[PDB]
């Protein structure tokens, strides 16, 4: 059975090293090429580089000089040594064994992801969103909650702990500086808010975060 | 370099629809030895890329008869005979006959569904964030349909374009509509220079923006 399974991806400084490693099984490095794709954020897949059977290396110009791939036949070990990283080199790596002048990608590993980043654990800021007095002359109404500034990702938020789910629509989170920040909505009727208790819990496992906000009316 | 264009970058379909893909080369693709190295790939959401075709119209063994490649000179297309949920994806194309190797930006298969005109919610910056000396002016456009919509914001009557961080949800599984976030992040001080703070929602059903606001000192 052709298993690929990367590891070494973490967080790194830019300008930083990281070396990742993908552990083959089912098959042999003389008899296939290995290649280094990666998703990135916007989800847009890049060639990093390959090796084939019998040695050979290629790299786009963008890797060129900065990564390093090379290969362990005897304990099928594939790896990506990188270098000189920047914020664009964050993305999710996978070891690739495709057929020798036949497919390039025919199958990949799961990924490892690697993070290029300046930022600190940071633990995050959670508000409460409260309707204005106009929102809230409907039958249904919309509550909010705002995770901001956090670092790294990613955080866990639920709404009564999970009991709320229907209804919800928790956005991706994004970079407001080297920090990431994030929004969940939550749609119920007017009878059932405030008339009963509605809380936005958030969790951060990096900074050992787990807040309790509750969603009061406003108003004096 | 040659350079694979992907259209459209978003296909939305019924299923049981017979759909084309196309994805073009900005020069031909021809490896030396002769061969057309033209693969095309499903990321299914939550999962790895797994190939469907290879050297343009090879159908990777232990995929299904309904998808297919086909395509010449720089034009190429992946075929799906009868789509089903599973399909539900982003596609890409991808030319290994020249170096360096290129991919093609994708294209989102998605459900088709009636419109909807997206629900607008505005909401003040918290007490909290004030006391902390902060002001995040949220909005939600939730369950709208088609996914094209365009956010404006204007502040005390004018429009405020720097500083705004907006966030969309994928198609929802349930209703398959779409739903999107803007923040527009101030400072205490700055958001107290202003009174009037507005969310408008253009959305090919509504045309005349939807107008959601408040005011800081009333409602
Ligand atoms: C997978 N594979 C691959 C993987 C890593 C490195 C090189 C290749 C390759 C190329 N070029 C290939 O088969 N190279 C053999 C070495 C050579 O040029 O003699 C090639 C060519 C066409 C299709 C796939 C591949």
């Amino acid at each position: 059975e052709v298993k690929l399974v990367e590891s070494g991806g973490g967080l790194v400084k830019p300008g930083g090293s990281l070396k990742l490693s993908c552990a083959a099984s089912g098959f042999s490095f003389r008899n296939y090429g290995m290649s280094w794709v990666r998703q990135t954020p916007e989800k847009r897949l890049e060639w990093v580089a390959s090796i084939s059977y019998g040695g050979l290396i290629y790299y786009p110009d963008s890797i060129k000089g900065r990564f390093t791939i090379s290969r362990d036949i005897a304990q099928n070990i594939l790896y990506l040594q990188m270098s000189s990283l920047r914020s664009e080199d964050t993305a999710m790596y996978h070891c690739i064994r495709g057929d020798s002048f036949l497919v390039w990608f025919t199958f990949w590993g799961q990924g490892t992801l690697v993070t290029v980043s300046a930022a600190k654990t940071t633990a995050p800021s959670v508000y409460p969103l409260a309707p204005v007095c106009g929102d809230t002359t409907g039958s249904s109404v919309t509550l909010g909650c705002l995770v901001k500034g956090y670092f790294p990702e990613p955080v866990t938020l639920t709404w009564n702990s999970g009991s709320l789910s229907s209804g919800v629509h928790t956005f991706p989170a994004v970079l407001q500086s080297d920090l990431y920040t994030l929004s969940s909505s939550v749609t119920v009727t007017s009878s059932t808010w405030p008339s009963q208790s509605i809380t936005c819990n958030v969790a951060h496992p990096a900074s050992s975060t787990q807040v309790d906000k509750k969603i009061e009316p406003r108003g004096p | 370099d040659v350079l694979m264009t992907q259209t459209p970058l978003s296909l939305p379909v019924s299923l049981g629809d017979q759909v084309s893909i196309f994805c073009t080369s900005s020069q031909t693709i021809v490896h030396t030895n002769g061969n057309t190295y033209l693969e095309w790939y499903l990321q299914k959401p939550g999962q790895s890329p797994k190939l469907l075709i290879y050297k343009v119209s090879n159908r990777f063994s232990g995929v299904p008869d309904r998808f297919s490649g086909s395509g010449s000179g720089t034009d190429f297309t992946l075929k799906i005979s009868r789509v089903e949920t599973e399909d539900l994806g982003i596609y890409y194309c991808f030319q290994g006959s020249h170096f360096p190797l290129a991919f093609g930006a994708g294209t989102k298969l998605e459900l088709k569904r009636a419109d909807a005109a997206p629900t607008v919610s505005i909401f003040p910056p918290s007490s909290e964030q004030l006391t902390s000396g902060g002001a995040s002016v949220v909005c939600f456009l939730n369950n709208f349909y088609p996914k094209d919509i365009n956010v404006k914001w204007k502040i005390d009557g004018s429009e405020r374009q720097n500083g705004v961080l907006n966030s969309w949800t994928d198609q929802d599984s349930k209703d398959s509509t779409y739903s999107m976030s803007s923040t527009l992040t101030l400072t205490k001080d700055e958001y107290e220079r202003h009174n009037s703070y507005t969310c408008e929602a253009t959305h090919k059903t509504s045309t005349s923006p939807i107008v959601k606001s408040f005011n800081r000192n009333e409602c």
